């Protein structure tokens, strides 16, 4: 399916993914098309922040649901 | 200052600039305060961490420890000197009280005063085919480079985007077809979180972004309302520093406009210039804003008392 994922600069790039994907997945296909390491994605989806082994079936995230691409300003 | 601060256990600066930005948001407290907690096992009940904390926030004269509240979240002490991001924190623990409040008298609460609904408008240039999806949040995620404050950053938000190229629509029957992507809201939360997207790919952007102490966000709706108008009052400054770092929480808990400032153990007051314009950056500078809807504020910032504590509660905290 065709999901959306809104990136750093705020600009809607589209994601090929699968309700069987993992976010580990979900995010390397982030990767693989902004170039961002998936170590350093938060992905925030209806005010979830989607975790590591959950899969997208679990957040019911379908076709033209929007992700949003986040990092991390820690302290 | 009237106010107390909380203690760093090492780098809880994040934590200790939500729980008071959590704290002050009076109508989340009070709900937190009526939560049945039957004294659980408190290293293992987030809302009764939370319920210790407030409350001491609440009447303690002196600093006020995190211990309890990070051993709720399942924590070793080491965790507690990894620095963290203010806004992952935000979204994990929300989302955990959240959950926690259902089948309880406070169902709802989390949701009624953070969530908003958008919806985003995709249709086809060259065929006629239309889509629409509405999505919550509890947030908003605002770009920043290039832009000079918070109105040109809604207007981007907003703005008319082309599905083209290597991102054409799945338009079904058609096929991937070039398209135009619009976002709206169509709801705005009585309390709203803003996240400055202050990060490029990390190197930090520390811009000059300006944010106003009144907000007009009608002009961001899709219909908008004159028995409720969509002005916003701003409440809280959460500022990092750093590239890791530290972070502190400007507030005027009132509303009034009479702003402190609270560094972990340390509250000040201050004045406006000293949490507005002296964070608009250009290392320390806003990185989350909270803007409670002028309408709403009686209610979200409505004065909070002893009459407010189940006694029960008093009970399991003081016999502790």
């Amino acid at each position: 399916m065709q999901i959306f994922v809104k990136t750093l600069t705020g600009k809607t790039i589209t994601l090929e993914v699968e309700p069987s994907d993992t976010i580990e997945n979900v995010k390397a296909k982030i990767q693989d098309k902004e170039g961002i390491p998936p170590d350093q994605q938060r992905l925030i989806f209806a005010g979830k922040q989607l975790e590591d082994g959950r899969t997208l079936s679990d957040y019911n995230i379908q076709k033209e649901s929007t992700l949003h691409l986040v990092l991390r300003l820690r302290g | 200052t009237g106010y107390v601060g909380l203690k760093n256990q090492g780098a809880t600066c994040y934590m200790n600039s939500l729980l008071q930005t959590l704290f002050f948001t009076n109508q989340l407290r009070k709900a937190v305060y009526m939560m049945p907690t039957e004294g659980d096992d408190s290293s293992k009940s987030v809302p009764l961490a939370l319920q210790r904390v407030f409350y001491e926030l609440q009447h303690s004269d002196k600093p006020v420890g995190t211990k309890k509240l990070t051993k709720s979240f399942g924590w070793e002490t080491l965790d507690s000197f990894m620095q963290h991001d203010v806004q992952e924190l935000c979204r994990v623990l929300l989302d955990n009280v959240e959950n926690k409040m259902k089948g309880t008298c406070v169902e709802g609460t989390i949701p009624k005063l953070f969530r908003g609904k958008m919806v985003s408008y995709i249709q086809c240039k060259e065929v006629d085919y239309r889509s629409d999806r509405r999505e919550d949040y509890y947030d908003i995620q605002l770009s920043i480079k290039g832009k000079k404050n918070i109105f040109e950053s809604f207007v981007d938000y907003v703005a008319v985007e082309q599905l083209d190229g290597d991102n054409k629509y799945d338009a079904g029957e058609h096929g991937l077809q070039e398209a135009e992507k619009g976002v709206k809201f169509l709801t705005l939360p009585p309390v709203l979180h803003l996240q400055l997207m202050r990060f490029m790919y990390n190197i930090k952007i520390n811009d000059r972004f300006e944010f106003p102490e009144q907000l007009p966000l009608d002009e961001f709706l899709q219909k908008t309302d004159p028995k409720d108008p969509a002005n916003y009052i701003l409440h809280a400054v959460l500022v990092h520093s750093g590239d890791g770092g530290h972070y502190v929480v400007y507030l005027n808990p009132k509303g009034d406009g009479k702003w402190c400032k609270f560094d972990d153990d340390v509250v000040s007051r201050c004045t406006k210039e000293e949490a507005i314009e002296h964070n608009y950056g250009g290392c320390t500078n806003a990185y989350m804003l909270v803007y409670i809807r002028e309408s709403k504020l009686s209610e979200v910032l409505q004065a909070v008392t002893d009459h407010d504590i189940p006694q029960q509660l008093v009970e399991r905290l003081q016999e502790e």
